[PDB]
RNA sequence: AAGGAGGUAUUC
RNA sequence: GCUUGAGUCUCGUAGAGGGGGGUAGAAUUCCAGGUGUAGCGGUGAAAUGCGUAGAGAUCUGGAGGAAUACCGGUGGCGAAGGCGGCCCCCUGGACGAAGACUGACGCUCAGGUGCGAAAGCGUGGGGAGCAAACAGGAUUAGAUACCCUGGUAGUCCACGCCGUAAACGAUGUCGACUUGGAGGUUGUGCCCUUGAGGCGUGGCUUCCGGAGCUAACGCGUUAAGUCGACCGCCUGGGGAGUAC
């Protein structure tokens, strides 16, 4: 399967939506078979620019094990759903289970 | 190209075993089975003459080794060619 | 006619002119003066000493707002494009901050044809 | 010279690191050239990919101005 | 009173009212009605301000100060203007996964749950029907100033043909529906429009019903029993 | 290339500070080469032209350190 | 633009 | 029959290779407002042009099209034409290490087929910038030009046609052999990695140069050297790559 990090980043005022985010769209993965190989949230943080009139934008990182079918459906979700500015889905080479640097 | 799991699987049926990675109706399917996949990639992109160059090669190739096959042992070439689903 | 003693000094420095123009934070002008209009033309108009008699209008012509401190913004590559940094600081202004505001494409449109003089 | 990169055999540059991207963008946030930096060739090209996805992502600045 | 912007945080301002002296405005005590203004934008540094102090914390040297008394409370101009189960018509701002955010006027952002748009549109219909920006009308379900929020509904704009009908068959009137859809475990009679009973195989006549019902037979099964939970009436013959 | 004027340096200072920058931005140079359009075979070739006079030099200079001119 | 230094340029 | 040429399989690596779909930021233009007022623009110097119905300048919001600064590199990939933001999907080739397998399956190629910059053509869209034609202002003895202000086709998209370039390394493809040096890029093995070190070994690539070759300039292991296989083409300049 192929292997996936996701990085959304979700609106600030619906910063309270962030834990129900990451459950539905981690049961949407683990649902399809897939795995999941890393979860953080660096959460509020300082754009560098402007997106959308907005600076604090909250930020969230997946590291996944998924088809492409269900990674498609995601990033439709993403399009779709007004609470996330901006998301980014990478495909890589293998997985990934050590803490990102924002973490640290 | 094609997946690691789909050319061991054509090696086991066209072989004398696992290792006659080499012989030339394994070969010969193993092309097959990558021309019989690209026409679909084909379908949706006509324009896609780069990749369309290493279609050809494959083509070619396939010809050339049927070739000598039917030379070199024509009982192998029909039967090769029958299963395969292939003219000439 | 009010009172705000801080205030931007945008700078537009063209090669063939230089215009000087003083506006608040919010963006609103108050006044602006520009070599053309100070009594120079053609070889004349693009010269730093133009542009500072430019500013020495646009200075004179404001001060009824009373500034004190003032930002400075210069965009082009214009012939004087520093005389009038200069002679802002020197009509009784404090500058606060300098930035280069000149204008880059991240390779967008398609500029003029060469002159072949 | 000296590759920082090289020195430590990373694999791969990882846009997510900021700390380390600050060092290879100037003032104006406008990448600094292998030649400057010593960095190597293969290294500079990662990095180059790292820092546009950076800025994509809102992690650093395309330019000095933006608001 | 009168204080100096000393420094501008996205969290809150602090403004200097007197000399050593530095007050935090919360982003969220600067403005009422639009909570989603980034300090940068309304105040800059250094400008004076008239900031009202309402918290003074000595042990740890913050004031608390507000401009929120200066402005005007929407959510207040909101409960004298409209009592619960008024109808109010605002303009979608964004659709998220679980509901939508209607922004009313007075700058309060109302939120409608998913489960209100329709009692019979599985999830794929309600999210293309609706664009961003698109003016919806929903009654108030419940102004919450406490917390800030005023949930807003369409299942009052609407008429059940599903409460219609079961108004309309008092319990134990014998109903006939077009079976549409037959299961090991019973089979599925449509009635009326949007309003489907279920007619078991212990009830339908025998280990299956398919043997007896199929999908499209007419059906006349008494109206025995009504699912509110899942629309479900359950019949027999 | 923003420039913050800091205590007690003379606007001279700060003037210097600015030019500095804005040079190291090459913002001046970059407006220069964006006023005309110079096609890609020109500035193709431009290129080539400045390394090959450039490596020229350098093996001509490699030379100068070990042919005796005195 | 003019003059001085270092290099192919920097580790510092 | 054989395994050394040519292939197949196993594991990796680098890459602006190609096609489809998204998206990001800067900038230009236009529009809607706020501030403000008499110039702006352009040139060697001017004028045409724009502007008191408020331009230019400055701030905010919006619309749209096109191209992707820095990285960027006699750096990379591709048969050539060519290919440059980021992300996903489909897809082609090349190279390396170790091992197994097929067993001459090879090279070249008239005709044939395909691809093939830009301009151009056809149908239908799109149109921000740029700009043949064209309009106007200048310069000039003249100026059907160079320069200035505008500006249509076109440049962009989809689908067909065209089939030509100084389409150039002005160097057909394939193979073997023949002293060296400095590099770039991409693999891999070993030694103390003492700390980016040292020592080997493959691929592609830039410069210098020996023998040799060359009319000379120059080429020089990526040959224009020594040879072998196959193919294309030349036969004084013009007429003429023209007529039929
Ligand atoms: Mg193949
Ligand atoms: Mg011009
Ligand atoms: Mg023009
Ligand atoms: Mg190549
Ligand atoms: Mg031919
Ligand atoms: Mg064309
Ligand atoms: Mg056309
Ligand atoms: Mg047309
Ligand atoms: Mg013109
Ligand atoms: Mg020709
Ligand atoms: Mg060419
Ligand atoms: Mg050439
Ligand atoms: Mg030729
Ligand atoms: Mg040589
Ligand atoms: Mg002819
Ligand atoms: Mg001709």
């Amino acid at each position: 399967m192929r292997h996936y990090e996701i990085v959304f980043m979700v609106h600030p005022d619906q910063s309270e939506q962030v834990p129900g985010m990451i459950e539905r769209y981690t049961a949407a993965i683990t649902g399809a078979e897939g795995k999941i190989h890393r979860l953080e949230d660096w959460g509020r943080r300082q754009l560098a620019y402007p997106i959308n009139k907005l600076h604090k934008a909250h930020y969230v990182l997946m590291n996944v094990e998924a088809p492409q079918e269900v990674i498609d459906e995601l990033e439709t979700t993403f399009r779709f759903n007004d609470a996330v500015i901006r998301s980014m889905v990478m495909r890589t080479k293998h997985a990934v289970t050590e803490a990102s640097p924002m973490v640290k | 190209s094609l997946s690691t799991e789909a050319t061991a699987k054509i090696v086991s049926e066209f072989g004398r075993d696992a290792n006659d990675t080499g012989s030339t109706e394994v070969q010969v399917a193993l092309l097959t089975a990558q021309i019989n996949h690209l026409q679909g990639h084909f379908a949706e992109h006509k324009k896609d003459h780069h990749s369309r160059r290493g279609l050809l090669r494959m083509v070619s190739q396939r010809r050339k080794l049927l070739d000598y096959l039917k030379r070199k042992d024509v009982a192998r070439y029909t039967q090769l060619i029958e299963r395969l689903g292939l003219r000439r | 006619r009010k009172q705000v003693s801080d205030g931007v000094a945008h700078i537009h420095a063209s090669f063939n002119n230089t215009i000087v123009t003083i506006t608040d934070r919010q963006g609103n002008a108050l006044g602006w003066a520009t070599a053309g209009g100070s009594g120079f033309r053609g070889s004349r108009k693009s010269t730093p000493f133009a542009a500072q008699v430019a500013a020495e209008r646009c200075a004179d012509a404001v001060k009824e707002y009373g500034i004190k401190n003032l930002e400075v913004m210069v965009k082009g590559p214009g012939p004087g494009r520093e005389s009038t940094i200069r002679a802002l600081n020197a009509a009784g202004f404090r500058i606060t901050n300098i930035t280069d505001v000149t204008p880059i494409p991240h390779n967008g449109c398609r500029p003029p044809k060469k002159r072949r003089v | 010279k000296f590759c920082r990169f090289t020195a430590e055999g990373v694999q791969e540059i990882d846009y997510k690191d900021i700390a380390t991207l600050k060092n290879y963008i100037t003032e104006s946030g406008k990448i600094v050239p292998s030649r400057i930096t010593g960095t190597r060739a293969k290294y500079q090209r990662q990095l180059a990919r790292a820092i546009k996805r950076a800025r994509y992502l809102s992690l650093l600045p395309y330019t000095d101005r933006h608001q | 009173l009168t204080g100096r912007v000393t420094n501008l945080t996205d969290y809150g301002c602090f403004v200097e009212i007197e000399e050593g002296v530095e007050g935090l405005v919360h982003v969220s005590e600067m403005d009422w009605t639009n909570k989603n203004i980034h300090p940068s934008k309304v105040v800059n540094v250094g400008d004076v301000v008239e900031v009202m102090v309402l918290d003074i914390d000595e042990e740890r040297r913050r004031i608390s100060l507000g401009l929120k008394q200066c402005k005007a409370n929407p959510w207040q101009q909101f409960a004298e203007t409209h009592n619960k189960g008024d109808r109010v018509e605002g303009k979608i701002k964004s659709i998220t996964d679980f509901g939508i955010f209607i922004g009313l006027d007075g700058g309060i952002d109302g939120l409608v749950h998913l489960s209100d748009i329709s009692w019979n549109v599985a999830g794929e219909e309600a999210v293309r029907e609706y664009k961003k920006g698109d003016e919806i009308a929903a009654v108030v379900l419940q102004v919450d100033a406490e917390r800030e929020r005023i949930s807003l509904g369409v299942k009052q704009l609407a008429e059940d043909p599903f409460n219609n009908w079961v108004a309309l068959n008092k319990k134990g009137a014998i109903v006939t529906g077009k079976v549409t859809a037959v299961d090991a475990k019973g089979a599925t009679v449509e009635l009326a429009d949007g309003v489907e009973g279920y007619l078991r195989a212990s009830e339908a006549s025998v280990e299956d019903a398919t043997l007896v019902l199929s999908v499209g037979d007419e059906v006349e099964a008494k109206f025995t029993g009504v699912d509110r939970k899942n629309r479900a009436i359950s019949l027999s013959v | 290339p923003v420039i913050k004027v800091r205590e007690n340096e003379p606007f001279d200072v700060a003037l210097r500070r600015f030019k500095r920058s804005c040079e190291k931005a090459g913002v001046l140079a970059e407006v220069r080469r964006r006023e005309f359009y110079e096609k890609p075979t020109t500035e193709r070739k431009r290129a080539k032209a400045s390394a090959v006079k450039r490596h020229a030099k350098k093996l001509a200079r490699e030379n100068a350190r070990r042919t005796r001119l005195y």
